């Protein structure tokens, strides 16, 4: 006799991220060498680390500005991956291919002035639970912030904290959400001098703990 | 290696399955790793 | 942390410098080969169709990542529903070739016929992107992974195996004109 | 130590505003032996010297985005020159200075990065330049950007009349700014020298 | 119960090519003996390398001959396993079964003039870049090339080197490609003594890295 | 290398002489038994069919292949597609033996049916050429791999295994008119 | 041997799936590996 076999329903239909290998038909063939190609990448997180992206304010400028000396709020934007803000940047490109994330998300603040002008900042992460963001730096002082001035060293990074309710949070947003879930980050000038016409750029990198997980294929196609 | 799960083996040999590579590195990998972290300076904490 | 931004050395603070913790972090599911290794469409058709990944849609979660990176290698899987028998050739092969049987034919057995290929190029990596001409816009024509004809062919999918990318280039999510953020029906329960 | 002297064959560069070297995915090159030239390349040494380039001026108009690029291999009526017309084919790396030389009382940003297989970037594309070898030139700080890159592409040697790998590109991050004591304007130049400089197939005379 | 198995959508259709066996019906057959028949061949590259086979050139004569003793170019033919003058060789029968290629390829001379006639000649590898192949030995000379006279040894081989930008190169030649993309080789007679009527035969044989991969069916039938 | 050329010794000079570097080579693909062993179409079938390898296509690769060795030996598959039962025989049967069940004969399975067969010839090895004849142009009718047959055969594949060829035999390239090379339509991508 | 790539055993004995060779040799092997490389004569490199 030979082997009995139940050929089982439900089961050997093509699934499109199957874990099984197709059968070959045209072996031995010899690749030529790549041996040492450079600027090799094996994780989309090792390069959304490394490389920050910039941020788009108002006219598509990667830059805040401001032309008063008195302390003023310079940006505000939702702590989302589908935030306004963030829509050129590497790593809203990457996030938009999975559900969900959790961890450090790092903003990079370069202050792109003159050697004769001078200014102080502060940046606060407002967690969600208040109707709308401080408008000012002393409401704000009371959130994690971080405040610095200009100097021989222009740039200055700041991690956004992962704090939320459950352990991993959406990468998208939903219609129904009116404030954002996740928070703001308000950029304010405490104040300057001289610095006018003179700018701040800001990028955005993913952090060591930052995760994407469940990969997903949203756009129109 | 990738999107596969089998606990066993494939049927077929690699010189089938798959291309074989040849010789004569992961970049992004080091450049990440060798990111500065913590502060500058002085603290006062 | 306070830095020198000019240099453009990365620089990856964390919430410890305001007195938090660094959590840990699994990123599997960010791994290029992973990634990259799973079924996508290709759509443009033809009885008489050259293999050619750029192919793909470029929002799409492959052709998007693709075409984030300049050059790449992989070996091949490919789907494809036809009508007739199914001959593929190698990258290189005359059209005409085609036509016979000496050549891989996988006669016809519904639903649809599944294969592995391996990478068949003359160059050690192929490229997203090529700024030159190849001839004595467009990619140079030995960039494909051969080319397949039936008598129709209805439905044709890829997959990525053991893909390697290299050099990063820009990678985009949807435009946003809200203002605030971009807004979408993310799934929910029902009633 | 901001003073830097980078020397290539018998030509130098002397830098006291600059921020470092950055070194473009790899820090050496692959083997420039292969299969595809059967032993018969060679190493060109009196090619591996700079030459220069005026690439454009930055005067406060430019805004964010604007985008300046130059090609390499460029016309060069020196040794490497002739070399791209009497050799079949080549290639080698580059290592790259480029300059903005106004005053410290200047404001403003250029990205200074070195691109393979350029295509033409669409504005949305232009906020992740920096995901190419970069540094930043920015006034209050340096007036040079060096970078090093290693030969690539998809053949180990090339044809450069029908392909170029690399394009240095420039581009306006944020605007030039200007005082009573600053510079009116900026003029970009780049000093560059072909790196490892490797032939193949020695082409008849045309005469 | 027996074991449950899953037939699988879009395996075990008939695949020309395939790396398994059917099943057999008429078993212990125990053939003749063949031990030791002569004339074996494993690979067709050994029977490529041994054999060297004819060139054909105008008229179809598997030589160059010349009546002046001038320098002239005798020859001029593409690198291409594909070119009119590789057509009735056994290295391009070959080739014309396989996609692609690598190595050196290798080109005999044979005098066959009489005792009393001498001649030098030249054979230059021209690579792709120039428009036309050179008209003189002076222009050739500074190509790859070798230069040899006639006497005692009738024979002079030289190796075709295999110099591309990529790996390997296709044995067949695409309508759009004008100009050759491998380059050409260009024979010429430096100068002659008493040489009018007598000839110099070529043929051709595979180099030892010489390597033809990706078996194809192309002929139309 | 400079030789006697009458002699005829091989001679396989290398780049080396001016300077090169030989590489290394991978002779797979050249290999006999590798290369013959895949399935070829016969083509001109009738209900009753003695297997005869030398009614491939003489400019298949298969066929070509074969015909450019004077002698060889080999085992077989063949794959058929046919109305009816299937019934082969060995070498030397009577035709009239294809009528019975009592010789190999395999019931219908939708598509095809795919069997290996052994060498039955009564020679050591069978010949492409025969300068002569065998009874008391052609080859002797002794020169098969036995016969099929079915109600009606609609399509024989026949795959050469174990393949050993002996003494190369003329091999040729379609013939070239257009004085360079002869030029194709060489696969490329679309657009 | 030829062009087959399952990893696993074939699961007819070897007396069925092939005719069966018996005795009472790379000739062109032999005749490759034999020819004469390199020059001949005096070399002035």
């Amino acid at each position: 006799g030979i082997v009995p076999v139940a050929c089982s329903d439900g089961y050997g239909g093509l699934v499109t991220t199957d874990p099984k290998t197709a059968d070959p038909v045209y072996g031995m063939v010899y690749n030529p060498p790549r041996t040492n190609y450079p600027g090799r990448f094996t994780n989309l997180l090792d390069v959304a680390e490394a490389c920050p992206t910039f941020l788009c304010f108002d006219e598509g400028k990667p830059y805040v500005v401001t032309r008063t000396d008195e302390q003023r709020l310079l940006a505000k934007f939702d702590v989302s991956l589908a935030a306004k803000h963030m829509s050129n940047t590497y790593l809203s490109g990457i996030a938009q291919y999975y559900a969900q994330y959790s961890g450090t998300i790092n903003l990079h603040f370069m202050f792109t002035g003159s050697t004769d002008s001078k200014a102080r900042y502060m940046v606060a992460y407002v967690p969600p639970g208040v109707e709308t963001p401080p408008d000012t730096p002393e409401k704000a002082a009371h959130c994690i912030h971080a405040e610095w001035d200009t100097g021989l060293n222009s740039k200055f990074t700041f991690s956004i904290p992962y704090v939320s309710a459950a352990d991993y949070a959406y990468t998208a947003s939903d219609v129904a959400e009116t404030t954002n879930v996740q928070g703001w980050v308000c950029i304010y000038q405490i104040t300057h001098g001289k610095a006018e016409q003179d700018t701040l750029v800001v990028s955005v990198s993913a952090g060591k703990d930052f995760e994407l997980r469940l990969p997903i294929d949203p756009r129109s196609q | 290696s990738g999107n596969t799960g089998s606990i066993i083996n494939n049927y077929y040999m690699q010189q089938y399955q798959n291309s074989m590579d040849t010789q004569l590195n992961d970049w992004f990998s080091k450049l990440a790793s060798s990111a500065f972290s913590g502060l500058f300076g002085a603290l006062l904490a | 942390t306070t830095t020198t931004g000019e240099s453009a050395d990365p620089v990856t603070t964390t919430v410890e410098n305001y007195g938090g913790e660094t959590q840990v972090q699994r990123r599997q599911h960010t791994d290029v080969t992973f990634i990259m290794d799973r079924f996508v469409k290709i759509q443009n058709l033809n009885p008489t169709h050259v293999i050619d990944l750029m192919q793909t849609h470029q929002h799409g979660l492959v052709g998007a990542l693709l075409r984030a990176a300049t050059y790449y290698f992989s070996d091949l899987e490919i789907v494809v529903r036809h009508d007739g028998n199914l001959t593929w050739v190698p990258n290189g092969a005359p059209e005409a070739a085609l036509s016979n049987t000496g050549n891989p034919t996988a006669y016809l057995k519904a639903p649809f016929t599944r294969l592995a290929l391996p990478y068949t190029a003359p160059h050690r990596v192929l490229a997203t992107v090529y700024n030159g001409t190849s001839k004595y816009a467009q990619l140079p024509a030995s960039f494909n992974f051969g080319a397949i004809q039936a008598t129709t062919i209805h439905e044709l999918l890829v997959r990525m195996k053991r893909a390697e990318l290299y050099c990063p280039r820009p990678l985009l999510a949807v435009e946003v004109s809200s203002q605030d953020r971009h807004k979408q029906k993310i799934i929910a329960p029902a009633k | 130590d901001r003073i830097l002297t980078t020397r290539n064959g018998h030509t130098t560069s002397t830098t006291q505003s600059s921020v470092g070297v950055t070194y473009g995915y790899s820090t050496q090159e692959d083997h420039v032996s292969g299969p595809n030239t059967s032993g018969l390349e060679t190493r060109v040494v009196q090619a591996e010297r700079f030459f220069k380039k005026h690439l454009f001026d930055w005067t406060p108009d430019k805004a964010f985005g604007h985008l300046e690029k130059l090609e390499l291999p460029t016309d060069h009526k020196g040794v490497y020159g002739h070399l791209v017309d009497s050799f079949a084919y080549m290639r080698n790396g580059w290592d790259v200075e480029v300059s903005a030389v106004g005053n410290q009382f200047n404001g403003g940003c250029l990205l200074v990065a070195m691109v393979p297989e350029w295509k033409e970037f669409t504005p949305r594309e232009k906020y992740q330049l920096t995901l190419f070898p970069h540094q930043f030139i920015s006034p209050r700080t340096n007036m040079t950007a060096h970078i090093v890159v290693p030969y690539l592409g998809v053949n180990r040697y090339d044809q450069y009349k029908k392909h170029k790998p690399w394009t240095l590109v420039v581009m306006v991050v944020s605007p030039l700014t200007t005082n009573t004591v600053s510079a009116g304007q900026i003029k970009v130049y780049a000093n560059i020298a072909p790196t490892h400089v490797h032939v193949a197939g020695e082409l008849p005379s045309k005469e």
